[PDB]
């Protein structure tokens, strides 16, 4: 019948007998009170993953079996809030009032409901807004060393998200739970915290809930894409889910593979990434763009989890230690970096402006990387390593700061064509800040005619803007 | 005479079927269960079989995913492999790897003749050796590494370098060029770019003379596995029986390696080498020498590959390239360079190069322009770094050249005409080589270098210029 | 019947086989009592930590002291509970072993005395506070490139031989005489030498008042050094919550709880991972990072090191907990060579505290100028090993010139220094730190001898220096 018995309890896992009805992805309940998710359903013995505290089970205990699967509570409610990935409040505040509940685990959306992605996602970081453009629905990993810029990003691109409409998430994985009270604090701090979810197990999790926690934070945004409005999750480090599901696998007895991972690993990477869609107008417009990251030891590249999340996401970012510690913030490397979606979602303004500029950038990495050494080089050389030095500290940005799409076409547009020749490369980051200061006391019309248009102004008046500010600037 | 399931670990599944009854390795089951109570959930999934073990019992693959599967279910045997069906009625449809289709046109009959996914290869006695270049419209391939019929053809790229607008415009060139039927197999592809390729056929009528196969990389691995050889089997009946050339695309196989890897890894078996499963080249080459011409006609292939970081050395491409006849290599540098298809000019070899095969002015262009190239490549970095007039006016003419060649083996094309917007077209052979021709004669040398882009013919570069008034 | 009987052995780890319906609970302690009843036995106290049941009312067990004599069929008791600390104003000025027991020869403490679980859940979300300022402690890196945290982990990473324990005996020297709070001083994977030098220097300036000690070393079996550590935190949990001073604690090398773990887990019977560490690797470790927290009832600042295996860092241990500490410092070997003590890494250190909020613009536009020197210097190396010193000009020629200058004036004497090395030691202020490293890299003292750089306090102390030698 479906009452069992343990006769395992060690290190986080156990076993069972009896269960004959189980089913894989069942939730079990102990005489405990806690409940466990039945992952191997071998010979003899049912393996039963445990969630929560396991120090109080003995083997002798009984099992009874839920009948229920895996459900996650959603709702409007918890927009605004701090909750664990059960399902429970964790922050104070009191309960919440989810109306309804979703599976974990099921289907995506099949080709042909889908549509093209041709709507943006304005981050408001200079050098990916320009040269590794983002559309909703679009899938794009950052990679970089531990210290590099990853969260900062993150927490710029939740912060961006005030302007146009965003149910944005954003779930933290093994966290130091007091990093996660900073992150929170500043999302708040910066006005920002009130329209989005965050998702926190932290390091002192058991096993299985660090594993669980992107399903539950996905079935989460999905629903609010079925609404029909536009969603975005972060998933703060994947790896540390694959090193969960490494340590629940070994602990189970399964037959291990490259390093130890178990072989499903890719497998399950892409069932928790490829629910990512922008539905059709038959299905509502809706969107869930996502960016999980991962953090890759000593700048390793073609180790397992690194190429199998590379060979899944259409696109990707890689950011470069040895650039942060040399003054380019977000460290960004142009030449590694590639997004398969890009020119598609960029407003006609900037595909202008953003797709020459990865011309430029582009002929100058490469003339650089061997002609720097040499003192003296021929003329036209030395002007194309002054174009790429400047385009490299005009991308030079801020922290928490982002720039509206309106202004980042106008400062890259004063950048190609040219007009930053008499400006000396250490006071570009004050042409910047005295120049955005101008276009906010003159040059209205143009930013309107850009925001709902999504068209270059007339280059006339835009060469006259820029004309006027070169009067007011003063250099070094 | 019907199995039960006895246990479960994810993708892979045990069967202990009565004995007198077992199947052969590579055979097909049905598991269809419906709910006798409220907890239990409806499940339809097929499984095939990969080894034997000790007593009465059989080890297995799903092909759906394993999410609530009792222990304890009946499993049917089908008896035979996994059957595809096939006939004329699969032109213009999309299928999954069991064979449905998965769009919404409809449900294929009962009634038809379905052919297995594995059988024997070619014999000695039946294969032949014909040789014919096929004229694919594509400037950089007709010129420099020209294809045959009967063979198969490798593209080597990293990532978002082309390997897919490059795949879209074989497709569409072919199908303007002859009624041949074409076989397309997304194994493991993204689901995002099966709905981009499915409306760009469906919205340039290019659909009603081709078939198509997908598996999405959200599939188990052994779907990703058995994916490529569905379009393997749909692409033989159409020589065997219609007797005519019948390209068949394979849009990444490097996805299909790794989905044996792990399959091995599920089944126990020992890794190698960087973690490849023991039997590589087996399997590869099993998919590989169906490619063929035999007397009947031909199933010429045309396959990409993905490099992992730029080193070659890796199994997956090191055990590819020996099949390949043809292989053109593409490199991110050129695609951000902005020219495209990005192929690179002294890296891209072929066996049909030859004055007996292609012919005799064709030898003699294809080695006055990569001796052109060549010569520009290692005469930049003086250019570079010492004064640009230093250099002799002899090789300034090779540079002069260089610049022209290096651009007018770009094209326009009608795969750009949804990044873009440009019409695009199809270059006939003689008007390639003859276009060559003029660019090695030098009269047109005043014309300027960026007219060359995207263009099709040496007379579209004057009427480029002609725009520019030149 | 609660009685048990051993049996089998294999090394540290023992399995009992209890009657059936009296299985300890996991974390339970169990207690060896046997007369040597025969000429050819051996008497021995032993207790047992369990740590998997194996059915058949099997469990397995670390032993906690070394196994040599037991017996199969030897008799194991219950102790109902986990490894239980005696705690309260009476620990401090006590060194005890790892089970509770002192062993400073003044005495035995009073049985009176309430004694505490070692195994508890970690504090939640809600208890948290993130109000983070500077532990101003006057070495001078540290002070300047990653200043470290009140209240906050702080991490010192290194390989054998770089000098974690000199740059903790100078942390005690510089902060434990002013903290006014109790220290927890606990010895993990220790050298009984080292723990004998610090007790007589904590009697010789008096401080073992305040303080209490808990000790293992590297000749305990790994049981006791990985249970040292949570027998040590135990009592600074008491101190904060209960008395709510602040606490400081410090772990002498926390590595060694990684390591303890990963002997004793393959003979427990679970497989191997990336480099024949035990499977629950983060999780363990995890666990006991995350109960050393910052509660708003009352701080801890923690001070660790911890051992790389080798001089490598991509290595599990290392790699996990990277990512728990607040700030953190990188002691590297080829500095150390070059005689630049304490050898930290410039480029590596990351602290959360460095941010124009915490710290102020002064002091933070000075932290980021200097890395980007460094690192442009690291560059430049390759490049004057081809083609020469004599070829670079311009902003190249001044890096190589002010990046050595840097590279030195990070070096400090430190006051504990004084027994391998004749010297003196110094205390340098926060400002006389910010406004040398910016005097420097203005240029104003450039004529200076490179070598008058070196182990030195403040700007006029080279100024002085550099007279001597002729300036
Ligand atoms: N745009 C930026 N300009 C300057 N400094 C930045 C910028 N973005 C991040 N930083 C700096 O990055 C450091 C911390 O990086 P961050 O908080 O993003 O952690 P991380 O690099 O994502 O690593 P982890 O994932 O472990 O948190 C701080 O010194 C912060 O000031
Ligand atoms: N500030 C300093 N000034 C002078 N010498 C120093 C300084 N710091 C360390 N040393 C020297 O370097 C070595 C440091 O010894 P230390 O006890 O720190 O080793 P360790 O790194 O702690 O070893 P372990 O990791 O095994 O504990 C000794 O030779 C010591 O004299
Ligand atoms: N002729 C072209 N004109 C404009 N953009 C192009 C052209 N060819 C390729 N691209 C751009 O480069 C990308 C190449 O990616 P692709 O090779 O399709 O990726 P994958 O092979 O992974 O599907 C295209 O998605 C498009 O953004
Ligand atoms: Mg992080
Ligand atoms: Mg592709
Ligand atoms: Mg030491």
């Amino acid at each position: 019948s479906d009452v069992g018995t343990v006769i395992q309890v060690g290190d986080g896992i156990a076993r069972a007998h009896g269960l004959d009805n189980v089913m894989s992805g069942e939730l079990v309940e102990f005489a405990n009170g806690v409940m466990g998710m039945a992952l191997n359903l071998e010979e003899n013995n049912v393996g039963i993953v445990i969630l929560g505290p396991y120090t109080g089970i003995k083997e002798g205990d009984e099992v009874r079996r839920t009948g229920r699967i895996m459900e996650v509570p959603v709702g409007e409610a918890l927009i605004g809030r701090v909750v664990n990935p059960l399902g429970q409040p964790v922050d104070g505040l009191g309960p919440v009032e989810t109306t309804e509940t979703r599976p974990i685990e099921s289907r995506a959306p099949g080709v042909m409901d889908r549509r093209s992605v041709h709507e943006p996602l304005q981050t408001g970081i200079k050098a990916i807004d320009a040269l590794v453009p983002i559309g909703r629905g679009q899938r794009e990993l950052i990679i970089g060393d531990r210290q590099t810029g990853k969260t900062s990003v993150a927490i710029d691109t939740i912060i961006n998200q005030k302007d146009q409409n965003m149910i944005s998430i954003y779930v933290a994985i093994g966290q130091k739970e007091s990093t996660v009270r900073t992150v929170v604090e500043t999302l708040r701090k910066h006005g920002a915290l009130d329209y989005t979810i965050v998702v926190t197990a932290s390091a002192s999790q058991p096993a299985p809930l660090l594993f669980l926690a992107p399903y539950a934070g996905v079935a989460m945004g999905e629903y609010f894409m079925y609404k029909g409005k536009h969603v975005l999750v972060v998933y703060d480090d994947l790896s540390k889910q694959a090193a969960a599901y490494r340590e629940l696998s070994l602990l189970l007895r399964r037959p291990p593979g490259r390093e130890a991972y178990p072989g499903d690993i890719f497998y399950l990477h892409s069932r928790l990434l490829e629910r990512a869609a922008k539905l059709s107008d038959a299905k509502g417009g809706g969107s869930l763009t996502a960016l999980p990251f991962v953090e890759t030891q000593a700048g390793d590249i073609s180790a397992y989890i690194p190429t199998n999340v590379i060979s899944i996401t259409d696109g990707q970012i890689f950011l470069q230690s040895d650039l942060f510690f040399s003054g380019v913030r977000p460290a960004i490397n142009a030449g590694l970096s590639v997004s398969r979606v890009g020119g598609a979602a960029q407003i006609k303004a900037m595909k202008k402006v953003a797709g020459t500029l990865r011309l430029d950038l582009a002929a100058y990495r490469e003339l650089e990387a061997f002609a720097q050494f040499g003192s003296d080089l021929d003329k036209a050389t030395q002007a194309k390593l002054a174009r790429g030095a400047r385009t490299v500290e005009v991308l030079k940005q801020d922290l928490h700061q982002p720039i509206p799409v309106e202004k980042q076409v106008l400062i890259i547009y004063a950048l190609t064509r040219g007009f930053l020749d008499d400006i000396p490369v250490e006071d570009v980051r004050r042409f910047e800040k005295e120049f955005y200061l101008f276009l906010d006391q003159n040059g209205q019309h143009l930013l309107e005619h850009i925001r709902t248009t999504k068209d270059l102004p007339n280059e006339d008046d835009l060469n006259k803007a820029i004309e006027a500010f070169k009067k007011t600037f003063v250099v070094s | 005479t019907r199995g039960r399931v006895i246990q479960v670990m994810g993708p892979v599944v045990d069967v202990k079927f009565e004995n007198g009854h077992l199947p052969a390795i590579y055979n097909a089951l049905k598991i269809q269960h419906k709910a006798r109570n409220e907890n239990e959930v409806d499940i339809d999934l097929t499984l095939e079989v990969a080894l034997h073990l000790g007593d009465d019992t059989v080890r297995t693959i799903a092909m759906a995913s394993t999410d609530g599967l009792i222990r304890g279910m009946e499993v049917i045997d089908t008896g035979a492999p996994i059957s595809v069906p096939v006939g004329e009625v699969t032109l213009g449809r999309v299928f999954n790897v069991l064979g449905e289709p998965i769009d919404l046109e409809g449900d294929i009959p009962a009634d038809a003749r379905r052919d297995p996914i594995h059988r024997p290869a070619p014999k000695f006695e039946e294969l032949a050796t014909e040789v014919e270049i096929l004229e694919t419209g594509i400037k950089v391939v007709d010129l420099l590494a020209p294809y045959i019929k009967g063979g198969k053809i490798g593209l080597f790229g990293g990532a978002g370098v082309g390997k897919t607008v490059l795949i879209q415009e074989l497709i569409h060139n072919i199908a303007q060029e002859h009624g041949g039927i074409s076989v397309f197999a997304g194994v493991g592809d993204r689901t995002r770019e099966g709905n981009d390729l499915y409306h760009e056929m469906k919205d340039s009528g290019v659909i009603s003379k081709t078939a198509m196969v997908f598996g999405q990389m959200n599939e188990p691995p052994g779907a990703r596995m058995r994916v490529a050889l569905t379009g393997l089997t749909m692409a033989e009946y159409f020589r065997d029986e219609q007797g005519q050339d019948v390209l068949l695309f394979i849009d990444n196989i490097f996805r299909f390696t790794q989905a044996g890897s792990e399959v091995s890894a599920l089944l126990g078996r020992m890794p190698s080498a960087v973690g490849y499963q023991p039997t590589l080249a087996t399997e590869m080459g099993q998919l590989q020498e169906r490619i063929t011409s035999t007397a009947k006609g031909s199933i010429t292939s045309i396959q990409a590959i993905y490099v992992p970081a730029d080193d070659y050395t890796d199994p997956a491409p090191a055990t590819t390239f020996s099949h390949l006849d043809a292989t053109t290599n593409l490199e991110r540098k050129l695609a951000e360079m902005g020219i495209y298809p990005a192929v690179d000019p002294l890296a891209s070899t072929s066996r049909a190069l030859a004055p007996e095969i292609v012919g005799e002015e064709h030898y003699q262009v294809a080695r006055k322009v990569q001796q052109t190239l060549q010569r520009y490549k290692e005469l930049q970095d003086i250019i570079a770094i010492l004064g640009m007039d230093e250099l002799s006016d002899e090789d300034k003419l090779v540079v002069h050249r260089a610049r022209r060649i290096q651009f007018f083996l770009s094209q326009n094309f009608h795969v750009a005409e949804q990044f873009t917007g440009q019409p695009g077209s199809y270059v006939p052979v003689k008007e390639t080589v003859r276009g060559f021709k003029e660019i090695l004669e030098g009269k047109y040398d005043h014309l300027p270098e960026d007219a060359f882009r995207l263009v099709g013919r040496i007379e579209e570069v004057v009427e480029k210029a002609k725009a520019m008034g030149v």
